[PDB]
């Protein structure tokens, strides 16, 4: 029902867990969540995904819009909030709060 | 929550951060008469 | 292409040994003794003829695929028809630039010869400089012109289908490209 | 065109012809910038950028997905709205306006937003 | 595998396409960037004989002829490159410049920074210094009304002594079309060079005290049509090698696609093979 | 971290991001050269280019080919020198300095000879 697809070069590039947001996907989705987890989540992997697709985009580009500025910084920024090191698990009251 | 964020923010502390005098050349004005 | 594979099914369900691709060892020569029939008979057998019009489907543009090789090395001349081609408006999608016929001039018509005999070689002067379209301001005149040509020539050359031209209308559309005309 | 009539298949052949252009150009655009380009190839580029996300819907069946309720664009809208699309009509709004949007009326709605 | 390599020579043969394209590019406009020096010069050289005429009878007492009693600060123009694809360009340029300020700082003096050409104006952001002014938006085709402006600020940031105690411009000399560098050069105060052996309307010293910012006018613009012309000789150079790694990226991917396709096609052959000799 | 230390492994991570990163840059490096990127990557490949070839040493091993001397460099002496490495207090020498070195005093030794 879905992939967590983890590349390699996302992980030595210190994103950890790997996942690669592209092609990793639930196909049950937003049925199996929470319902605060839906209203503050419920677009992130596409949010993410675009992200990915415009910082491979705007990698040379000399000068930028400033909404396409804006979501360039807003994805570094979450980003680095999906990092997590091992063996440090989060309850969901504490998940739901960092991704608000 | 927004509050204690706000809250929060104000008391956060963020980690915030040869050449040879020979080899240079003169641009001059020449005068067609001899040195004083 | 589904020849081939209709009788690669024959073949393997008849336990015959499978070679490259899978297809039976005699594929070419199945081909070959069907295309090979197509001929000009001489005048001591009543001067009739039989003009064969082969397709066949590539996979993902590739001609190195077994059948394609075995095809392309048995017939005449081969139009490649490319989608890349055919999504950036030109309908027929002919790739001009590597189609060929073996036959050439001999097959057309004096009136043809004396127009089409430069086009070729315009289309190949464009295709060259088609780079230099974002820059045509810098670029010499003597060569502005020909892109300029070149530019015409390609519109010249699409037509909407099930619309053939007789061939007195067609070398009338070629002299006004050919002729300058239209520029 | 016999079928569909000359309308959409113009619009559909020309929205084509600026996606292929486009894929044409990504391999450029990915190593020397959408900077070098040319004046006419940079406008299409912006023009493409924007048609790949219109071609974006919210789907009834992906509510669980995007949370967002699903919606129907008639033939006739559709057609219009790529067609002012082709023509720059909307090259003023920005990138992320047109994602998921659905209709014009949703369009210009989100465009506001931002 | 295949569709990947595939994909990565039909991308070089674009490149290798536009880098060429560009490379001719450049050596057209490197010939019109060469006929604009040569169409300046002929007013240079007339202004110079007008300067060193009106020199020779002048009391050559005005502030641009003479040096500071005790210097502090001193202005530098650094002239670069708006586009990209010039290769060593910016970097012999502000490589230069950091040798110019090291040199500065090594005599006492600290650099205050005017900068033309937006690539320097990135760098001087990356590295914390404060640049005083920047112009960009012609280093591709620099006209005399850009050099009016560059002249006048630099001329009145001098003149103030904040202000500054000398004038010098970092930019590149065209020595050949196989050959140039970056050369730091002081523009003032200046040097007054005596040589061995008219009516003045109204005063030689009036004229003189108007003429001197014109001269230090057209040697900007001078330096500018060098900068430029030099610019279009290093970015045909650049784009030259590119082509050719371009070519040379397209003949490694093809040796390796082939090899690919021949082991794709051998297996395919031994597994079909393998099936019918199982049976 | 538990098992070397958090003074290792952060260290052993920063190295693999730089490495990784120049390894990502790589494609465009091989067209266009060093001078096209961003002074944010600029700044990263020349470290990383230094970073690379002192991961090289002079093994006992190799003393009956090359005739210079083996070397052996101690934990804490490794993880000093990549940790000022990587935050830049070496950058300034050339590339061909830091072949074949092992320790900080040898890698000193070498760059005085140029």
């Amino acid at each position: 029902d879905g992939q967590c697809f983890l590349e390699s070069d996302l992980f030595n590039q210190g994103v950890r867990p790997a996942i690669n947001v592209g092609v990793s996907v639930s196909r049950v989705g937003g049925a199996a969540q929470i319902k605060a987890m839906k209203e503050v989540a419920g677009s992130l992997r596409l949010d993410l995904s675009q992200y990915r697709e415009l910082e491979a985009f705007a990698a040379f580009a000399s000068d930028l819009d400033a909404a396409s500025k804006a979501q360039l910084d807003r994805g570094a920024r979450l980003v680095e909030l999906l990092k997590q090191p091992q063996y440090s698990p989060l309850a969901v009251e504490e998940q739901v709060v960092a991704i608000f | 929550l927004v509050s204690v964020i706000n809250e929060f923010k104000k008391g956060f502390q963020a980690s915030d951060g040869a050449l040879d005098p020979e080899d240079l050349e003169k641009e001059s004005v020449k005068v067609r008469k001899p040195a004083p | 292409s589904k020849q081939a594979d209709a009788y690669r099914a024959i073949s393997l369900l008849l336990r015959r040994p499978p070679g490259r691709e899978a297809f039976p060892g005699d594929v070419f020569y199945l081909h070959s003794r069907l295309l090979e029939r197509c001929a000009k008979l001489s005048d001591e057998l009543g001067g009739g003829s039989m003009t064969g019009l082969p397709i066949i489907e590539t996979k993902a543009n590739d001609i190195s695929a077994f059948i394609p090789t075995n095809v392309i090395s048995i017939t005449d001349g081969q139009c490649f028809l490319e989608s890349d081609l055919f999504n950036q408006g030109v309908r027929p999608a002919i790739n001009v630039g590597v189609s060929v016929s073996r036959v050439g001039g001999a097959a057309q018509i004096k009136a043809m010869k004396e127009v089409a005999g430069s086009l070729r070689l315009d289309l190949s002067q464009y295709r060259e400089l088609e780079a230099f379209a974002a820059f045509a301001s810098d670029l010499d005149a003597a060569s502005k012109a020909q892109l300029d040509r070149g530019a015409r020539l390609v519109e010249l050359l699409k037509q909407p289908q099930y619309s053939p031209l007789a061939v007195e209308e067609q070398v009338v559309a070629i002299f006004l490209g050919t002729q300058g005309h239209l520029d | 065109p016999a079928i569909v009539g000359d309308e959409h298949y113009r619009v559909a052949q020309e929205v084509i012809r600026i996606l292929q252009r486009y894929k044409d150009l990504q391999d450029i655009i990915a190593i020397l910038g959408i900077d070098e380009l040319s004046e006419e190839d940079k406008q299409l580029v912006n023009r493409a950028r924007r048609i790949e996300r219109f071609l974006s819907q919210n789907m009834m069946a992906a509510e669980q997905f995007t949370g967002q309720p699903g919606s129907t664009v008639p033939l006739k809208e559709t057609i219009e709205a790529f067609d002012k699309l082709t023509k720059g009509e909307f090259d003023h709004l920005p990138e992320q306006a047109f994602f998921l949007i659905g209709g014009l009326d949703d369009l210009a709605k989100k465009a506001e937003s931002l | 595998t295949l569709r990947e390599l595939r994909g990565r020579i039909r991308s070089a043969g674009s490149i290798k396409k536009i880098t060429k394209a560009q490379e001719l590019i450049a050596t057209s406009r490197i010939a019109k960037a060469q006929a604009r020096v040569e169409a300046a010069r002929p007013y240079a050289a007339e202004i110079t004989n007008m300067l060193t005429e009106l020199a020779g009878a002048s009391a050559l007492d005005h502030p641009l002829l003479v040096e500071r009693k005790q210097p502090k600060r001193a202005g530098v123009l650094v002239v670069s490159s708006d586009r990209g694809l010039c290769g060593a360009y910016n970097a012999n340029v502000l490589r230069r410049a950091e040798e110019l300020f090291s040199l500065l700082r090594d005599e006492g003096k600290d650099p205050v920074l005017y900068v033309v050409g937006r690539k320097a104006l990135g760098y001087f952001s990356f590295r914390q210094r404060t640049v005083v002014e920047s112009w960009t938006g012609f280093s591709e085709r620099p006209t005399y009304e850009n050099a009016r402006e560059i002249a006048d600020t630099l001329v009145n940031a001098f003149m103030a002594g904040l202000g500054v105690d000398e004038l010098h411009i970092v930019f590149t000399e065209f020595r050949s079309m196989l050959s140039q560098t970056a050369v730091a050069r002081r523009a003032a105060p200046m040097e007054v060079e005596y040589v061995g052996e008219y009516s003045f309307e109204p005063d030689p010293e009036t004229l003189f005290d108007a003429l001197l910012p014109r001269y230090i006018a057209t040697r900007v613009y001078a330096a500018l049509l060098e900068a430029a012309a030099s610019e279009s000789a290093s970015r045909r150079r650049a784009m030259k090698s590119a082509t050719d790694n371009a070519d040379d990226l397209i003949k490694a991917l093809t040796l390796a696609a082939n090899r690919e396709r021949q082991a794709q096609i051998t297996q395919e052959i031994s597994e079909i093979v393998g099936g019918a000799n199982a049976l």
